């Protein structure tokens, strides 16, 4: 039988697959790290507290500027904040309640969110008169909408419970590119330095490197043994860590296309929400499900610090490009921006 | 599911997955460790910035 | 005084009229609230409807005209103006069959009072749909809810009436003239006392009188004491009837003696005409005699007290009820099944006492029962009488169902026929236009004339849980009548008012996907009796409120339940919420409380069902 075959030469590929990425494993990250100094404690502390959502807190993106920054929460509303001066910039009342996801456009002048409507909207932050009005809804996804990411101004990359991606032409509203291969909700996504790949976190407990202009799947990661809810690349776009409800984070290495580090804890038992780097990314910053943000050394794998200033779960964090501040949204309808 | 083109566009998938070039583990770690320490300098949450140039300490 | 609510008050009211149908066309025309608006948004806010709704009410001006000159001038002059008009414009959007029987009829000059009938079932047909979808979108439906809403919220006590003099004393009550002072009517209130029906065992009395008063309250008859509103205290039984301060026919009997048969044919057409509207709801009155038959000011006459009354239109009756000396022969049989029958034979025993003082079995001045029974069971009509009513009484008076007048298969209408009606225009005697031949002077005294030692239990107070009740009808009828324009302008310049000074000052619905929203007093501390009235804004995951935008809210995963409890005799709304904690409502009327209980419901299970089946939103271990 034809389907037999076809069946049964998947399985041979993924052994190869397999043994090929044991080819590689001469050493492991731990050894190669064995020799660099500790990074020490990192205490970090509450600088500012941006009071004004009226619920939860699903999901933030920091501005390029630094300063800037945008949240999406359970109230139906982004919020974008001075993040400087806590002072709002603008309140967005949604058509829709229930958003989960948001993201900042590099140049600053566009924001986008969406969720359990399966639309991602475009609003625009250049009118003069009208205040922030919505500039496109981008329909195509049969699922909700779990993350955002703009490339620039014209095109933006999508993630769905749909358990694909897509890449969208704003100007036209037109879903150019689909991104198939996951069998499970696509939670996260993660935008490589040069925008010309991302990554993606399923509910597979699988993780994908995709090629935007082409619209392939390059490589795919397993290891996680739950979803995983979070991603992001590596600062030089050569590895990516996932955070997933197995409560423990890794680190994937794309050119040797395996995990290299694991960094969990038996006292962690809760999920991650979400997961950054700081600008030279020898620090992985996770958001955990019991109120706390962890500080991981992503060179040895040890815990380096605690943000405890929470009352809920911390559903997302971000690292502001200069690498200054790190900020934490929270299921306590809470951001804190820490240094 | 029983798709024959499903199946195929499956093990198609797996030999571009397949005939990739891959390091070793060891350079792989050893570039990732040379770009932490090359920036280790830039990164104000590892090396601490004083007040001055910190936008959130006092301003 | 009656306060309409805000105009803010049609999100919770047209969520709860669609949950039951109620926004049809062919459920608001026929309301008469509704229709005024439905009317005044076609004549003054519709330049396209404006000719249908004016066709109509010409329609139904020609219709009340009562002679046949009348209508021949008038339907020309609508024929000419609605008809002809229209035609010659090209913008008649009526059926041929429409104007084929109009102008047929019209060049043949007949002229009944329905010839424009079948033009009502078409203006229907174009107002309905388009028209009615824009008139719902406008002030008129909001001023429809408001009204609607004044109406779902009654709850009526002594204290709503003005108590007047006694105009009757019965054996469980009494009725006393009175005035509702909202709005000013004069009527009637029949106060039976609850403790004087238990010693009395007339339990079954009380509520059937309820339930019969309900099925001929509609439709307005002139001739049948007719029912408002029906309700109750922990000791009396209030219904709320038309006002008849003349006395009954009993009184009046004695005061001036035997009728001529002139006189006692005013009566008789009267009653008869009270007897078919009663037919017609299959309903058989079995107790007439001239102690139920009460006068106005003026004296014309209705039939009363419908506790004896019973319905037959599934099971027939064959209980002997009545009074003894008016009881058809198959009546008095008890196991023999009748219906209607009753009250013709009725109607011969009371019209023979109004010419002779007595009853036509109530022979030499007899008091025995058992001897007006068997008198009637198995005819001396006197010499006094004329052929013409002889024969009515003969007619009337058949022990022979199936010989007797009225009983032949065409109801009231043989009875209409009968010579002794001859001179008679029923619909004149519908139209109340022949002079009475008794007259009441002002000052009842004693006109309307037919203690206890034991206490009332639960187990006697929930046969009377289902007895408060409110003819819509009746109701919107006594508003139109009264108040219905003065408050509609006082209403329409306090919202102009508002839009005058919020223009100046400063929706949060719009543009998103909020359910409803509106006014609700949440608890504060209980012990301040801290009740913060705020407006509420019911979205699909959360409850916000404000008083000034919203600064809090509830989540719809946060509740638990929602359950209806009182609080200080007043129904309020409990929401159990996950932290142990419990939020209070409290809204302005029922059918806002009916409305958010079951929205507040609808929208925690949706979402907390909704919520379970994202990875990012539920709640995970
Ligand atoms: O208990 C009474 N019935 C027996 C009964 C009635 C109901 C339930 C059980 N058992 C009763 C009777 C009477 C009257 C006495 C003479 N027969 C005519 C009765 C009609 O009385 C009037 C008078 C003026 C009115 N204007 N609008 C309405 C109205 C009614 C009065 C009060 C009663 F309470």
């Amino acid at each position: 039988s034809e389907l037999d075959q076809l069946r049964q030469e998947a399985e041979q590929l993924k052994n190869q697959i397999r043994d090929a990425r044991k080819a590689c494993a001469d050493a492991t990250l731990s050894q190669i790290t064995n020799n660099i100094d500790p990074v020490g404690r990192i205490q970090m502390r509450t600088r500012r507290t941006l009071r004004g959502h009226l619920a939860k807190i699903y999901a933030m993106h920091w501005g390029t500027d630094s300063r800037l920054l945008v949240s999406a929460s359970q109230d139906g509303k982004l919020i974008i904040w001075d993040s400087y001066t806590t002072n709002k910039v603008h309140a967005i009342p949604l058509r829709s309640s229930w958003v989960m996801t948001c993201a900042y456009a590099p140049s600053g002048n566009y924001v986008a969110c969406g969720g359990l409507d399966n639309i991602c909207s475009i609003y625009n932050l250049k009118t003069r008169e009208g205040n922030v009005r919505v500039s496109r809804e981008l329909a195509g996804h049969t699922g909700y909408l779990s993350c955002c990411r703009f490339l620039d101004d014209n095109q933006i990359v999508t993630s769905s419970g749909d358990t694909t991606c897509a890449l969208w032409d704003i100007e036209t509203g037109q879903q150019t590119t689909t991104f198939t291969g996951h069998t499970g909700d696509v939670m996260s996504l993660s935008l490589a330095p040069d925008t010309r790949l991302f990554v993606s976190g399923a509910c597979d407990a699988s993780a994908k490197l995709w090629d935007v202009r082409e619209g392939m799947c390059r490589q795919t990661f397993t290891g996680h043994e739950s979803d995983i809810n979070a991603i992001c690349f590596f600062p030089n776009g050569n590895a990516f860590a996932t955070g997933s409800d197995d409560a423990t984070c890794r680190l994937f290495d794309l050119r040797a296309d395996q995990e290299l580090m694991t960094y969990s804890h038996d006292n962690i038992i809760c999920g991650i929400t979400s997961v950054s780097f700081s600008k030279s990314g020898r620090l992985l910053l996770a958001g955990y499900d019991d109120f706390n943000c962890n500080v991981w050394d992503a060179l040895k794998a040890d815990r380096a610090g605690v943000l405890a200033g929470h009352d809920n779960r911390v559903s997302c964090l971000g690292v502001t490009d200069d690498g200054m501040a790190v900020a934490t949204g929270s299921w306590d309808s809470f951001l804190k921006i820490w240094n | 599911t029983a798709s024959i083109a499903q199946a195929r566009k499956l093990v198609e998938q797996l030999k571009m997955e397949a005939n990739i070039d891959r390091i070793k583990v060891s350079k792989a770690a050893a570039d990732l460790m040379a770009y932490c320490e090359a920036h280790a300098k830039e990164d104000p949450l590892l090396t601490p910035v004083p007040a001055s140039e910190n936008p959130f300490r006092e301003k | 005084k009656i306060l309409l609510p805000e105009p803010s008050i049609r999100s919770v009211m047209q969520k709860y009229l669609e949950d039951r149908g109620e926004v049809t066309f062919e459920k608001i025309f026929s309301q008469k609230l509704g229709y005024l608006l439905f009317r005044d948004f076609c004549l003054n806010h519709l330049e396209e409807a404006r000719p249908l709704v004016e066709f109509y009410e010409e329609i139904k001006k020609y219709e009340k005209l009562e002679t046949e000159e009348e209508r021949v001038a008038r339907s020309r002059e609508i024929f000419d103006s609605y008809i002809m008009k229209e035609l010659l414009a090209c913008s008649h959007p009526f059926s041929k069959s429409a104007t084929e029987h109009v102008q047929g009829h019209l060049g043949k000059k007949q002229v009944p009072p329905d010839l424009f009938q079948p033009y009502i079932e078409e203006i229907c047909q174009n107002l309905r749909g388009d028209v009615f979808q824009k008139f719902i979108e406008s002030d008129k439906f909001t001023r429809f809810c408001q009204w609607k809403n004044v109406e779902l919220n009654i709850h009526l006590t002594m204290n709503d009436f003005s108590v007047h003099r006694i105009i009757g004393r019965g054996g469980f009550g009494e009725v006393y003239g009175c005035r509702k002072a909202d709005t000013g009517k004069m009527y009637a209130m029949k106060c039976l006392d609850k403790k004087r029906i238990k010693m009395k065992q007339g339990e079954t009395l009380a509520l059937n009188e309820r339930i019969m008063l309900s099925l001929v309250s509609t439709g307005d008859c002139p001739f049948i004491v007719c029912m408002s509103y029906a309700f109750h205290t922990p000791d009396k039984l209030s219904f709320i009837l038309d006002l008849m301060n003349g006395g009954d026919l009993h009184y009046h009997l004695s005061q001036h003696g035997v009728f001529s048969e002139a006189d006692m044919r005013f009566y008789a057409a009267e009653i008869i005409l009270g007897l078919e509207h009663m037919h017609n709801r299959f309903v058989v009155y079995r107790d007439l005699k001239p102690a139920n038959i009460l006068l106005d000011e003026h004296g014309h006459v209705r039939i009363s007290d419908l506790g004896l009354a019973c319905d037959f239109s599934k099971k027939k009756p064959h209980a002997s009820v009545g009074t003894h000396g008016y009881m058809a022969p198959e009546v008095l049989q008890k196991g023999v099944a009748y219906d209607s029958s009753a009250d013709w034979f009725s109607l011969g025993c009371m019209l023979f006492k109004l010419l002779r003082g007595h009853s036509p079995f109530r022979q030499h001045k007899t008091k025995d029962k058992h001897e007006i029974d068997r008198m009637t069971l198995t005819v001396e009509l006197p010499d006094s009488f004329s052929p013409e009513l002889r024969s009515l009484l003969e007619g009337l008076l058949q022990r022979d169902v199936n010989r007797r007048l009225g009983c032949l298969g065409r109801g009231a209408q043989e009875v209409k026929e009968s010579p002794f009606f001859r001179s008679l225009d029923w619909q004149m005697v519908f139209l109340q236009k022949y002079p009475p031949p008794l007259i009441p002077p002002r000052g009842e005294v004693n006109a309307a004339d037919a203690t206890k030692g034991i206490k009332l239990l639960d187990s006697d107070q929930e046969l009377y849980r289902n007895f408060p009740l409110t003819i819509s009808e009746r109701w919107q009828q006594e508003v139109a009548e009264t108040v219905f324009d003065t408050i509609n302008a006082e209403t329409d310049r306090l919202e102009a008012r508002k839009k005058a000074k919020n223009k100046q000052l400063g929706d949060y619905a719009l543009g998103k996907d909020c359910i409803m929203h509106g006014y609700m007093s949440k608890m504060g501390n209980p012990f301040l009796t801290q009740w913060q009235r705020r407006y509420f804004y019911l979205f699909p995951n959360r409850l916000e409120w404000r008083g000034e935008a919203p600064q809090s809210l509830l989540t719809m995963e946060e509740i638990q339940s929602v359950e209806e409890t009182q609080i200080k005799e007043r129904k309020c709304l409990l929401l159990k919420i996950r932290g142990g904690k419990q939020f209070i409502l409290q809204c302005d009327s029922d059918p806002e409380l009916v409305q958010w209980k079951k929205e507040l419901r609808d929208a925690y299970r949706e979402a907390q069902q909704l919520v379970q089946r994202v990875p990012k939103m539920k709640n995970k271990p």
